[PDB]
């Protein structure tokens, strides 16, 4: 299935 | 589902649709809503709708991104509907174009996705392509996942994800 890694929090 | 000709947008933003205002009151939109898009080929879509004075009532103005999104020309004819329950999203992932990232690239989030996306409240939907310009290379972007599925606002709190494997164009 769907590997989705590491991320970002977006902020403001 | 209101239908519309394709026409030119006069504002640039990937997100921004817009109608004439009473195009707006007659489908009870208000400036801001998002609304969810439909195309050729089976192709759908979400945007922030805005009122636009010159836009002629049977008409929407949409950008290039967006048309070549719902795989629709200038003068082609879309659907249009109110799509209220559009959330915050928890996470989203995104993966570049193979062809636009060829060879040696910056780190996406910082160089296109931060920009693109910060304070923008964009709407998107899985499979989408979009575009960013980061002065002067324009990378596309694919929508592989979003959490909420299948589509999400992306807000402050939203997660992006942009690791993995560039996309094979078409």
């Amino acid at each position: 299935r769907h590997n989705w890694g590491q991320g970002f929090r977006l902020g403001d | 589902p209101n239908r519309l000709i394709v026409d030119e947008a006069i504002n640039e933003d990937n997100s921004v649709v817009s109608l004439s205002q009473p195009k707006m009151d007659e489908l009870q939109l208000f400036r801001g809503d998002t609304v969810l898009l439909k195309g050729k080929k089976r192709r759908e879509a979400v945007c922030i709708v805005l009122s636009d004075d010159t836009c002629s009532d049977e008409k929407i103005r949409m950008n290039r991104v967006v048309r070549n999104n719902l795989r629709v020309r200038l003068g082609d004819v879309i659907s249009i509907q109110p799509c209220p329950d559009v959330k915050y999203g928890k996470r989203i992932h995104v993966l570049p174009i193979d062809d636009t990232v060829e060879g040696i690239t910056g780190n996406l989030f910082e160089v296109y996705l931060k920009p693109y996306f910060l304070e923008a409240y964009r709407p998107i939907r899985k499979g989408d392509i979009f575009l960013v310009r980061g002065g002067m290379r324009a990378v596309e972007f694919k929508v592989v996942e979003t959490d909420p599925s299948p589509y999400c606002i992306v807000a402050p709190d939203t997660v992006i994800h942009c690791e993995g494997e560039p996309i094979k164009r078409e």
